[PDB]
């Protein structure tokens, strides 16, 4: 029985992290999902949109922070360009290999 | 948003396949005999029946001569090992002159025109041993890792 | 006409405020279309991109 | 380009030019067919040609 996270032939991407030593990048994690979003739409040559995220649920204060000079936060922008996808949170991606590798699911 | 739109090729041919329309001829009174070919390898006769007319056909081995090139059909073959075959004691399609794909074992393209190199066991390769009379018909593409040329078969 | 790989450039907002810069260059240049076509990823064979007005 | 009436069954011999000739410097596996006609100035010769 192969799990969801060993399949073969699955696109992985390796990313920078999100949380350096409780130093937050807000950026970082909007161009990455950004990154997969396109990276499933032009993978299957338009016939398959993304619409689930799953992240852990311990990164939900880097999407909170404010963005600067302005008033709605990188989920509000993220939300407003790509309407029309649902975004959860999902306590079996804090730990994926048993030694504290964490993910996030597009 | 902006929308996009996208393209994609379609492959130009598959093992065992009839490259074009020109003059070719198919014998299908032979049979196979102890064990089975891959669809796109050379075959060889071993016997040929006097008065009932059957040939007895079977896959090619070292110090013989090669008679013809199996070819795709969808109604007379079997699949087997993730490929189509023809089995042991059946009917079996043999291309004796015409243009054809088959299987190759080589790695750079070859000249148009020149002598087709066979290995042991049935597949085109280069600096192989068992000599041929048929051409190269100028056709070299891959079909997801699998490698393909265009021969040009005589009739023996 | 631009490749698709460079739609998300066009998304990036600009600093101190909350649009992008397609929504500013849509509403300065009214009865213009910008699409995407797959076909201008590679123009020469080796790569190079292209836009095409 | 020749003058005489060419042997049935043997091998053609082609020119520089690429017309016949009964003495070429380029070797065919072609045929004559019999043929031997002329039109108007025109000297032509009937070829049977084989499959590369």
């Amino acid at each position: 029985i192969v799990s969801v996270f060993n399949h073969p032939n699955i696109t992985k991407i390796t990313s920078g992290k999100w949380i350096d030593a409780s130093t937050m990048k807000p950026e970082t994690a909007e161009a990455e999902l950004t990154q997969a979003i396109e990276t499933i739409e032009t993978i299957t040559r338009g016939q398959h949109r993304a619409t689930n995220i799953l992240i852990p649920p311990s990164m939900r204060k880097v999407l909170a922070i404010r963005m600067p000079e302005t008033t709605m936060s990188y989920l509000d922008y993220f939300k407003s360009q790509n309407s029309g996808i649902e975004i959860d949170s999902i306590a079996e991606l804090e730990d994926i290999d048993g030694a504290g590798t964490k993910g996030v699911l597009v | 948003q902006i929308n996009a739109s996208y393209q994609r090729d379609m492959a130009i041919a598959l093992p065992g396949m009839v490259a074009d329309t020109s003059k070719y001829n198919i014998d299908g009174a032979c049979v196979v005999n102890e064990g089975d070919v891959l669809v796109g390898a050379a075959v060889q006769v071993v016997q040929a029946q006097a008065v009932d007319g059957h040939k007895l056909v079977k896959a090619l081995t070292t110090g013989t001569t090669p008679y013809g090139v199996a070819i795709r059909s969808h109604w007379q073959t079997v699949n087997a090992q993730n490929q189509m075959i023809y089995e042991d004691g059946g009917a079996i399609n043999v291309m004796t002159s015409g243009r054809v794909w088959m299987l190759s074992k080589s790695t750079e393209a070859p000249t148009f025109g020149s002598a087709v190199k066979l290995d042991v066991d049935g597949q085109e390769k280069s600096d192989g041993t068992i000599e041929t009379t048929w051409t190269y018909a100028g056709g070299w593409t891959k079909y997801k890792d699998i490698q393909l040329v265009e021969v040009q078969l005589h009739q023996l």
